[PDB]
């Protein structure tokens, strides 16, 4: 049986515009009264007939109709046809359906590199820029001297070009956890990067470009303090980065940047050792210097950065950052001192796992590392309390996504950057699924992904260059300054707030439409679990 | 007192008596004070009248 009516696309039919995986959930939200629906192959063959079910979307304050076609499990290309409404966009069902999106999000990271030219052709479009910020950076604000200390490389943070240690923390941490969680899936992956012919897995080459910058951020006095950021004094304009000649400076240290440094470098040491052992030793030695400073100087210290007007990333507390640092030192080295630091800190968290987390609140990363470690000696009771919090929180996210009209894991919570958190929640779900296998956790992760790829009020992908009607006007200097109509590809925009309809795809909206490494990292983690998947 | 805030491109005002929920977010630049009222809005912490900041402290 084939469809006998000609269906036109209707923007009320909202689904994942990339597609779906066999044996996993597949839903559309239809913001229109309806009943019957069909899943149809491109030639018009009907493969499934179902009935959509009403649900109140409390978030948008309207009834929507949910079309559940999870039982369609034959790989192919399809659309949803809804009598009285219209049809969805075409989508794919395939085990590998997310691999192109993963590689595209990784391309976005490559194209954020600082200190080098970059070049890629994406959908036939050549994106490029020349070497930038090759004079990073001057020490005047640290020690009074107009001395350059190499602080090149790394990623441009966001729509601006400055480089911030605290935001790097959640970014690098989340990407290193994607590596550890999904190693056998990611290790074979080839990327469009200059390091594609070396002896290092390409995922790790991208991370190394960031760690190469992080390693430059310790103070030259040898104290172990870590500069908070490398920045121009003020934001530059919408210019290409190679045309930004203003001096860039190391900014005074923070204790959180110092702890984040320890965590990142301790992770890098164990992760890179199979491939670049000399680099791994450099990383762990650097981590130890900053950890010793932290041990001898326990107080929370904010960066003295008011001589700058760029991003602050002024996390309110370093307690979570120090917990994460201890966890990673312990996982890399195993010493009882690091375990004791971690366990003493963790036991004091009233809620061991938080559903809503980002650069300000990184304790979950340490909890994850601790829980999944194969090392002996962990306190059994603390393990169990973390485990219970993890599973409770994961169960809450599942309920939230099931009860939201668009499957949004973050429910009705909206704030600057919240799209990143939607996909970052996949870390909780995936770690929960390792500890207590449950298909509901994996399907909820796929709900988060689906939400940012078109199962949302807007009926839009939130990721440049991907899916249905992606963002065209991010608050992104390369995109605004180049000669290309389409913006630079592979970036998850921050998202609308305060309400569920408040995203505006306009360049001026830094509040809702910027890009960021921490948002892309979350997307990368979310998609990584579905690369080379079975 | 009056809370002045921008929404959907229009300067708006709401008295805090009509404000229901108040909470904070930390952004990459500083604190935002979100609220609801009998509507949604926000202000930067540094633009908030102390009365709004009092209400935030009590809700917290
Ligand atoms: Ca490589
Ligand atoms: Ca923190
Ligand atoms: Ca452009
Ligand atoms: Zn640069």
């Amino acid at each position: 049986a084939k469809i006998t009516e000609n269906y036109q696309f209707d923007s009320r039919i909202r689904l994942n515009s990339i597609g779906f995986i066999p044996n996993h959930s597949k839903k559309a939200t239809i913001a229109a009264n309806c009943s019957t629906f069909y899943v149809v192959k491109e030639d018009g063959t009907i493969v499934y007939t179902g009935t959509a079910t009403s649900m109140f979307d409390n978030d948008t304050k309207e009834t929507v109709y949910i079309a559940d076609f999870s039982s369609v499990n034959e790989e192919g290309t399809y659309y949803l046809a809804v009598p009285g409404v219209g049809k969805s966009v075409n989508f794919k069902i395939a085990m590998n359906v997310y691999e192109d999106a993963f590689k595209t999000a990784m391309l976005g990271m490559y194209l954020l590199r600082c200190g080098t030219s970059v070049s890629a052709t994406y959908n036939g479009i050549h994106y490029s820029h020349g070497p930038c910020h090759t004079n990073d950076a001057y020490l005047d604000y640290i020690n009074g001297q107009h001395t350059k200390k190499d602080s090149t490389k790394g990623w441009h943070d966001a729509g601006d070009y400055n480089k911030y240690v605290v935001n790097a923390g959640i970014t690098v941490g989340s990407m290193f956890l994607a590596w550890e969680h999904f190693k056998d899936q990611l290790e074979p992956v080839a990327l469009e990067i200059p390091e594609k012919n070396n002896s290092i897995p390409d995922f790790l080459d991208e991370l190394k470009y960031e760690i190469d910058w992080i390693l430059t951020m310790q103070y030259p006095d040898g104290s172990g303090r870590v500069a908070h950021k490398v920045s121009t004094r003020n934001f530059g304009g919408f210019i290409m980065p190679e045309n930004e000649h203003d001096e860039r400076f190391f900014v005074p240290w923070s204790s959180a940047a110092t702890a984040d440094f320890v965590a990142m470098t301790a992770m890098a040491a164990r992760i890179f050792r199979p491939y670049d052992p000399q680099y791994a030793e450099k990383c762990i030695n650097a981590a130890k210097v900053s950890y010793e400073f932290l041990k001898n100087n326990p107080a929370n210290v904010f960066a003295n950065q008011s001589g700058f007007s760029t991003g602050e990333y002024a996390t309110v507390s370093d307690a979570d950052d120090r917990l994460w640092a201890a966890a990673e030192m312990w996982e890399t080295l195993g010493d009882e001192e690091y375990l004791r630091d971690f366990e003493n800190r963790a036991a004091q968290f009233s809620k061991k796992i938080e559903a809503d987390f980002d650069w300000d609140n990184v304790a979950n990363l340490g909890m994850f590392t601790y829980l999944l470690s194969e090392r002996p000696g962990k306190n059994p009771a603390l393990v169990q309390s973390i485990k219970d919090s993890l599973l409770s929180t994961a169960d809450s996210i599942v309920r939230t996504s099931q009860n939201h009209g668009y499957g949004r894991t973050l429910g009705t919570t909206y704030y600057w950057g919240c799209n990143g958190t939607v996909v970052r929640q996949t870390m909780i779900l995936q770690v929960a699924n390792k500890i207590s296998p449950n298909n509901d956790y994996v399907n909820a992760a796929l709900d988060a992904i689906s939400h940012v790829f078109g199962r949302n009020y807007y009926n839009r992908s939130y990721v440049t260059g991907l899916g249905i009607n992606p963002p065209m006007n991010p608050h992104d200097r390369r995109s605004g300054a180049d000669g290309i109509w389409e913006p630079w590809p592979g970036y998850l925009v921050g998202g609308g707030w305060p309400g569920p309809k408040d995203w505006v795809d306009i360049q001026d909206s830094y509040q809702t439409n910027e890009i960021a490494i921490n948002w892309n990292a979350a997307l990368i983690y979310a998609l990584a679990g579905f690369v080379n998947y079975n | 007192v009056k809370v002045k805030f921008v929404s959907s491109g229009e300067e708006k005002e709401v008295d805090t008596s009509k404000i229901k929920k108040v909470w904070r977010n930390l952004t990459k630049y500083g604190t935002i004070v979100q609220f609801t009222y009998d509507g949604r809005g926000y202000v930067r912490e540094l633009d908030a009248p102390k009365e709004l900041l009092d209400m935030l402290a009590r809700a917290e």
